[PDB]
RNA sequence: AUGUGGAACGGGGUAUUGUAAGCAGCUGCUGAGAUUAAGCCUUUGUUCCCAAGAUUUG
RNA sequence: GGAAGUCGGCAAAAUGGGAAUCGAUUCCCACUGUCCCUAUCUACUAUCUAGCGAAACCACAGCCUGGGGAACGGGCCAGGCAAAAUCAGCGGGGUGGCUUGUGGCAGCCAAGCGCGACGUUGCUGGCUCUUCCUAUCAUACCGAAGCAGAAUUCGGUAAGCGUUGGACCCACUAAUAGGGAGCUGGGUUCCUACUGAUGAAGUGUCGUCGCAAUGGUAAUUCAACUUAGUACGAGAGGAACCGUUGAUUCAGAUCAUUGGUAUUUGCGGCUGCCUGACAAGGCAAUGCCGCGGAGCUAUCAUCUGCCGGAUAACGGCUGAACGCCUCUAAGCCAGAAUCCGUGCCAGAAAGCGACGAUU
């Protein structure tokens, strides 16, 4: 578990993506951002210093795991061909026809499972089976429907909102076969996707996360080793 | 840098020219000149235009299909990894498309003519 | 904020003339006077 | 409670010369004796009123600044008592509203006279009466006025506290060893000295802890220091933390400290206090045992040795009384982590940038880190567009065999 | 008594008299200052402006929002065909100012550069110049005399140069003829540069290099008089003072546009000059059906950012900046992706008939 | 500090098409249906110019129609969608159907939970939290 | 130049009136 | 004031509208027809016209 | 976008209308160039021309600054200045060297000449407009303060540049500082100036290219990234300089793109009218509607807005006066958005140079 920001912004979750194969990290900014990345994960999975669209959401508007990518129709050829280029041959990308363009903010997605807004287009739930692998399934979290924006997601554990009750926890779980925590980010934000990016491995958060939220990130996820 | 096709009479539109329309559905239109837009606002069928490419497709008066060199576009969501040989041998390809179609097209007008 | 008048704005404006920054500009004219 | 944000107060004679000097400069100065007379009349008024409207600004935020000792945590409305005397503060807030009260019904009064001003002289001196009696009312605070920039200038130095917040209150005896373990547990620099009662006021301090941060208080050793210390823990949750001198080495003996915990238990009660064996590197001790609230925790003053446990042990205290394989890389593995100083570190991007004329300047090259056959057409400029088609679009590591299949075909064709 | 509400001023104090400009050709008030460290180069060229359009290019400025993202912006494209160089002037410093001692011109004259001394080039005699022919032919003694003057006397040397507005689709037949002033090296080195370079064409690619900063000056477009509402932008006795916005002349005023980058210094005689690295397509910088009231560009041209002073084709300066600035904007490349050049006459929908070709089906035509 | 409250990048110059006394829609499902404009926050001196807002653009903003507990304050909001036509800075023209907006606190997190229609990308990216919580940005 | 703020040249009247009033301020010493 | 001369028309390109009259059998001729410089571009096209009258100038 | 204008839905658009209170008022909805914010189009006038052709008014006229005791004026005094003849606009021109920031009564002293200074003690009208001043609200730079940082208070130089939108109220803003020298509401019962446009004339004539005396002058503020979660701080919090990117206001341009405008009366559609009919076209004070190039235009579109000296507050060097000291007396250094230039605009129509031809 580690602190970052983006500029001077507590949200890294929404400039930046992480995966178990690959980095990305918003474009345009302070590299220093990309800088932290590097230090932790460079010598692991690639960097890429991507933008989608002319845009710096990239963690928000791109949902992946460690076997596929995707993008929103907004996508520029350059960019996605820029993309392709920089990633590795396994690793496939995919452009998505979706009305709800903010993929990130709509599939929540770890390597095996995926958690996807409740009204998700049929052939959109479709390429997301095809490329990302993953078992798909249509429920709100906490009442609410924005699922990667709401809810973080790694191999090993994930996190919800505190407005989450026993039973909706325990069936989130159930229904994901991976531990789950009603916990917060950035201190009292609810927005854990967009405060938190987690791979299988490790865990990066806001620098004005909590001393407790990083201690129940890493609870969790099992990073202590 | 994408060469969109207009909504209404389905021509190109470069960079600059035209109008985008976002609609709550999310659904994103692009019109080439003004003439089209505003036919838009007046909401006129393309079908029942005469003017536009899609009435002439769509009437008859314009080709079937065109399987031309065995593949002739597609919207590819699936880039593909950057090559000299094959960004050459595509450049040439091109322009082969062009003279097969333009060819065709000398035929298809030759064959309505009478 | 202080304007172009600055004589601050004017003394690294001079320190930007003085190095490499404008050396961009030298062998940029050497190119068509050599040509 | 930050008392930093007062204001600082003038003295008498400063504080009118701003005043004069700003109704000088920002109202108009000139008239003349052939004006009409509702010109003039309304010319001094106008001075008279602007003179009211700065007073009173000036002494409203004084009023409002300084913090109302019955309205704030009793553990500050009790430390400002014995440093203060809140009779002596209450007393001198009081006179200044009465003079802003009195500021106000002479400016009214005087303006109310000048209606009927005949002449340009006569509302000349309505004027200057006016004002005389605005000034020689604020001369008669100069007692309040310098007693409250006093007042604010010790407040400013004072700490801020928080009682609402997990808190260890450290007491005892002068210079026993408990500025040694606050400066050794907190990263308060406490000053230690060989004269006695070096801490004059008390010192807070944070240090975090089981995933928490408690607030240290330090108080004076055991006059008016003595009484502010017993305050400290008159409203405080907190836990004692007295360190008695077991080697007696501090210059206090052993049956004294003891004598002096159990006659200030009275005050310690509802805590769970320590009973620190100071200065251990360097009978009446039963009786204080016999509690069985203060934890003896040996304190090597001299070696520093057991400061660190005692303070676990009074923050432990404190605390009570209050399928999916993950297929991380080889490489992560043995990762070297990235810190600065070491040489086998490799390079950042963000050191390339002040190498390469930093922030702004630094072209970052997109293209630098593409998987890509060859490290030289790394710059090089991708046709997108062609005669009205996208290059993109055609893309097809295949492309070449659809092509001559494509050339059969028009041969046939021609043929 | 004081004014109630206050405003900025309405006009410029520094642009009055709002009067018509005295000349057709953008004058050079300012020259670049010399310095012999640099020896021999020009500052200054004389174009025709024959239309707008707009560009995509990809912007890599540092720091700034759009970061390696792709930009349109418009574009001025101006027609530069090399000028001839027929003379040089010197100039020497007095305490009264600089005073043009002498000058020199060329042997062979082109009827261009002529037709400039004549109000109407067909009733006279073309008498001009003739004798300083024969004496060129006779004596050459006599013109390295006043060279010799130049290089001894003379502290400034300048250039008269005039352009060939035959070779531009232009219907006007006299050539514009001004002064470069010649900066760098030792006025010797000026004077010998001027010698080789007489009677010989001085070229766009000669003068500047598609990525410096310069200034456009130039004559604005006219708009007639005009009252106080559009001439000035409006919404105690005494009498009325020079201030007060008054109605008046309003357009064709010579101004100077500072930094102008080229984006582009392309040449006639390519055929490639408004293709990118980006985009192929065969294709010339003149826009579909031709520049809207100037014709087609079949020389040498420049493409600079933003707008440019005065109407199609009018005559327009391009000089090097007086003072160096090295803004990251006017340090920055430029690397063009795409050109326009659709049918300006109206809603154009296509860039070259060939590509409109296929879309479109077999006309009957 | 409210001015450019937690922007996290400048925005480029924008057609303003929603002036002061504006109605327009509101397009989070905190509950409240239409928002009256008030001012608009970065205005200068500018005699008798009517303040107005673009896209991304944060104003105060009152319920006319909505939640009685979600009035009774001025609050921030972040005009998300505008009907005049603006400038990309890539060069094309767009225009959004309706004018509408988030009711957003001081900071820059809104009471909302979800976005119902598309977002303007230049208000998702001056406003990272709408980008976080939008469901179509375009 | 006058290089003043205040015009050293005095007006007729101005300069009539302090024969008039320098006199009777003798006039009220005595 | 005999010239890469000018002008009036004509063709072509480019644009605007939207598929004409008629021939016919909505469909085909027919993305046709009409307009296109009056402050659009071009012209081996035809026709036509100019090496003239007056005034002031050391 | 939708009365944000105005004292106010005056006037247009909705076709004017729904509910309340006493036709009026209010409210909610609706509409719209009243407004943000103006742009475009048409006719007439104004412009020029041929003909015709007045009147009011008229001591004489026609530049400004200071003074002329007043009444300052146009004539007078001292200055700035001052070059024919004119054209089109617009209407300007037909009473103290006062005064300012510090009240009234009594007593005690007492520098001094019965007073007696300072002290000291006793008590209750608003809508738009050019310019100037500094007595500075903000911006620039400084000094002091418990001024750790941030934020802030007071004071100095400083008028270069800004000082808003709505019904004292509430927002924005860096700030909403104070004053000097065409119009409307409630309350009492000719010439001259300014602005543009020509224009005879020395210098032999006509031109081409230039010089520059002088006059004017322009840019203003904010926040965003590092530098930073660093300096500082127990912590809370948390900057700056260099470098870079945008925006507010202002100014000057331009029409590639976008929107608007329609007499392209360009094309098409609808209604009615006109020849027996299939057709054919034409007409309707711009019949109505859609699109509509070109032009014009929009902070409704795009572009552009820079560096050299001299100083003020103030910080110092050497150094006397005054055997020490001292930023000052002689000298010197650094130093503000300040002053002067550069740059930008005009070009003396009575300033000038070079070149070409010369009946």
């Amino acid at each position: 578990a580690l602190r970052a920001q983006f500029e001077n912004s507590n949200e890294i979750g929404v400039f930046s993506n992480l995966t178990n194969s690959y980095a990305l990290v918003a474009l345009g900014g302070s590299e220093n951002f990309y800088s932290v990345f590097e230090a932790e994960l460079g010598d692991v999975v690639p960097v890429v210093h991507t933008t989608i669209g002319g845009t710096r959401i990239i963690g928000r508007l791109t949902c992946g795991n460690r076997k596929g990518l995707l993008v929103p129709s907004s996508t520029t050829d350059n960019e996605l061909q820029h993309l392709r280029n920089s990633l590795p041959d396994p690793v496939k990308i995919q452009r998505v026809d979706e009305r709800l363009s903010a993929l990130g903010n709509i599939v929540a997605c770890n390597d095996y499972v995926a958690l996807v807004h409740p009204d998700i287009e049929r052939e959109t739930e479709e390429i997301i089976a095809d490329v990302l692998d993953v078992e798909v399934f249509r429920q709100t979290v906490a009442g609410n429907v924005l699922t990667g924006s709401y809810c973080a997601l790694s191999n090993q554990g994930a996190l919800v909102h505190p407005r989450t009750s026993i039973q909706e926890q325990d069936e989130l779980s159930s229904l994901l076969q991976v531990p789950l925590v009603a916990g917060t980010i950035n201190r009292g934000s609810d927005v854990i996707g967009a405060g938190l990016v987690v791979n299988d491995w490790c865990a990066f958060a806001g620098l004005d996360t909590t001393a407790t939220e990083l201690a129940v990130c890493e609870s969790i996820f099992k990073l202590q080793d | 840098m994408r060469v969109h096709t207009c909504y209404f009479c389905s021509g190109p539109v470069y960079p600059g020219h035209g109008i985008m329309f976002v609609r709550n559905d999310s659904k994103v239109f692009r019109f080439c000149r003004s003439k089209c837009h505003k036919n838009f606002k007046m909401k006129r069928n393309p079908r029942k235009v005469a003017w536009t490419k899609a009435y002439r497709k769509a009437h008859g008066k314009e080709m079937v299909y065109d399987t031309a060199l065995a593949v002739t576009a597609a919207r590819r969501n699936v880039p593909v990894r950057y090559d000299r040989n094959v960004i050459a041998t595509t450049l040439n390809a091109m322009k082969r498309v062009s003279q097969v179609h333009a060819k065709r097209e000398r035929l298809f007008y030759k064959k309505r003519l009478a | 904020t202080s304007g172009p008048r600055d004589n601050n704005r004017n003394k690294w404006a001079k320190k930007h003339l003085k190095k490499g920054k404008r050396a961009k500009n030298s062998n940029f004219s050497k190119f068509l006077k050599k040509k | 409670a930050v008392f930093k944000n007062i204001t600082p107060i003038p003295d008498v004679n400063t504080f009118l010369d701003v005043v004069l000097s700003r109704t000088q400069r920002k109202t108009p100065t000139v008239i003349r004796s052939g004006f009409k007379i509702s010109r003039i009349r309304g010319f001094y008024g106008r001075k008279v009123k602007f003179t009211q409207d700065t007073i009173t600004e000036k002494l409203d935020s004084i009023l409002q600044e300084f913090p109302k000792l019955n309205d704030i945590h009793p553990f500050h409305a009790d430390l400002l008592n014995i440093l203060y005397d809140r009779d002596h503060l209450k007393i001198a807030l009081s006179q200044l509203s009465t003079a802003k009260h009195l500021v106000e019904n002479v400016a009214r009064d005087y303006i109310r006279l000048l209606k009927y001003g005949d002449s340009l002289y006569r509302c000349k001196q309505l004027k200057r009466a006016a004002l005389g009696r605005m000034a020689t009312i604020i001369k008669r605070q100069k007692s309040s006025l310098e007693f409250l920039e006093q007042v604010r200038q010790h407040l400013s130095r004072l700490p801020a506290i928080d009682p609402n917040t997990r808190t260890l209150l450290v007491c005892g005896y002068p210079n026993v060893g408990k500025s040694s373990f606050m400066n050794k547990v907190t990263r308060a620099q406490v000053d230690v000295q060989p004269y006695a009662f070096t801490t004059k006021s008390l010192f807070v301090g944070h240090f975090d802890y089981k995933y928490l941060r408690w607030q240290v208080i330090d108080t004076p050793g055991i006059n008016t220091i003595e009484m502010q210390s017993i305050t400290a823990m008159a409203h405080l949750r907190s836990a004692v933390l007295y360190f008695m001198d077991l080697s007696e080495m501090c210059g206090y003996s052993v049956a004294a400290q003891v004598k002096l915990y159990h006659s200030i238990k009275p005050l310690f009660a509802n805590k769970v206090t320590i009973l620190v064996l100071n200065k251990i590197d360097a009978e009446l001790l039963q009786t204080i045992i016999d509690d069985g609230n203060v934890k003896v925790v040996q304190t090597s003053c001299v070696q520093d040795i057991g400061v660190m446990d005692v303070r676990t042990t009074a923050c432990e205290a404190l605390l009570a009384a209050r399928a999916r394989p993950a297929c991380i890389p080889d490489s992560v593995k043995t990762r070297r982590a990235y810190d600065a100083n070491d040489p086998n570190r490799r390079i950042l991007a963000r050191d390339i940038e002040a190498a390469n004329g930093g922030a702004g300047v630094y072209n970052v090259e997109l293209r630098d880190k593409y998987i890509l056959q060859d490290p030289s057409w790394k710059y090089d400029r991708m046709p997108e567009l062609l005669d009205g088609k996208n290059v993109a679009d055609f893309v097809d590591p295949e492309i070449e065999a659809k092509l001559l299949a494509l050339d059969e075909e028009e041969e046939r064709l021609e043929r | 008594s004081h004014c109630k509400f206050e405003q900025p001023r309405h006009g410029s104090l520094g642009f009055l008299p709002r009067k018509r400009a005295s000349r057709q050709r953008g004058k050079v008030k300012a020259f670049p200052k010399d310095d012999a460290s640099k020896p021999v180069h020009l500052t200054a060229f004389l174009g025709y402006k024959a239309g707008m359009t707009h560009i995509v290019r990809d912007l890599d400025r540092p720091g700034s929002k759009m970061h390696k993202r792709e930009i349109l912006e418009a574009v001025t494209v101006i027609e530069t065909p090399p000028m001839v160089v027929v003379g040089v002037v010197g100039y020497v410093e007095t305490p009264r100012g600089l005073r043009s001692l002498t000058t020199v011109w060329a042997e062979h004259l082109s009827e261009e550069v002529k037709r400039r001394f004549y109000k109407n080039w067909f009733k006279s005699k073309k008498k001009a110049f003739t004798k300083y022919a024969k004496k060129y032919a006779e004596s050459t003694q006599s013109i390295n005399r006043e060279l010799e003057r130049i290089k001894k006397y003379c502290s400034v040397v300048r250039v008269l140069a005039h352009t060939q507005i035959r070779k531009t689709p232009l219907a006007q037949k006299k050539a514009h003829l001004m002064e470069i002033q010649v900066n760098g090296g030792s006025v010797a080195d000026k004077v010998e540069w001027a010698r080789e370079h007489f009677e010989k064409t001085v070229d766009i690619k000669s003068t500047f290099e598609q990525n410096e900063m310069i200034d456009v000056i130039g004559v604005t477009r006219g708009k007639g008089n005009e009252g106080t509402t559009a001439r000035w932008g409006t919404k105690h006795p005494a009498n009325v003072q020079w201030t007060v916005a008054r109605a008046g002349n309003a357009g064709y005023m010579h101004r100077t546009q500072l930094n102008s980058k080229i984006y582009r210094i392309g040449a006639g005689d390519d055929a490639k000059n408004a293709s990118t690295d980006f985009d192929a397509t065969e294709k010339r910088i003149t826009p579909m059906g031709g520049f809207v009231r100037y014709g087609v560009v079949e020389n040498d041209f420049v493409m600079l950012n933003g707008a440019t002073p005065g109407p199609v084709k009018r005559v327009l300066t391009l000089r090097k900046s007086l003072l160096t600035h090295t803004s990251r904007k006017a340090l920055e490349p430029v690397s063009l992706k795409w050109i326009d050049t659709a049918s300006k006459f109206g809603h154009g929908r296509f860039q070259t008939p060939a590509e409109a070709k296929q879309f479109l089906g077999t006309l009957k035509k | 500090s409210r001015g450019r409250g937690a922007a996290s990048g400048t925005k480029y110059r924008m057609t303003l098409g929603l002036p002061v006394q504006a109605i327009m829609n509101c397009a989070d499902n905190s509950g409240a249906k239409n928002l009256y404009i008030v001012s608009v926050f970065g205005t200068g001196a500018r005699l008798n110019r009517l303040p107005a807002a673009s896209c991304g653009d944060m104003v105060l903003a009152t319920v006319k129609k909505g939640k009685p507990d979600l009035r009774k304050k001025i609050m921030p909001a972040i005009v998300v969608r505008q009907r005049k036509a603006w400038r990309r800075k890539d060069g094309v023209y767009l225009y959004f159907e309706d004018n509408a907006g988030v009711i957003v606190n001081p900071k820059g997190e809104m009471k909302g939970s979800a976005i119902t229609g598309p977002v303007a990308k230049e208000c998702a990216d001056l406003w990272p939290r709408i980008a976080s919580n939008a469901g179509t940005v375009v | 130049v006058s290089l003043k703020k205040k015009s050293k040249r005095r007006t007729t009247r101005l300069r009539s009136r302090i024969e008039k009033k320098a006199a009777e301020s003798k006039r009220k010493q005595k």
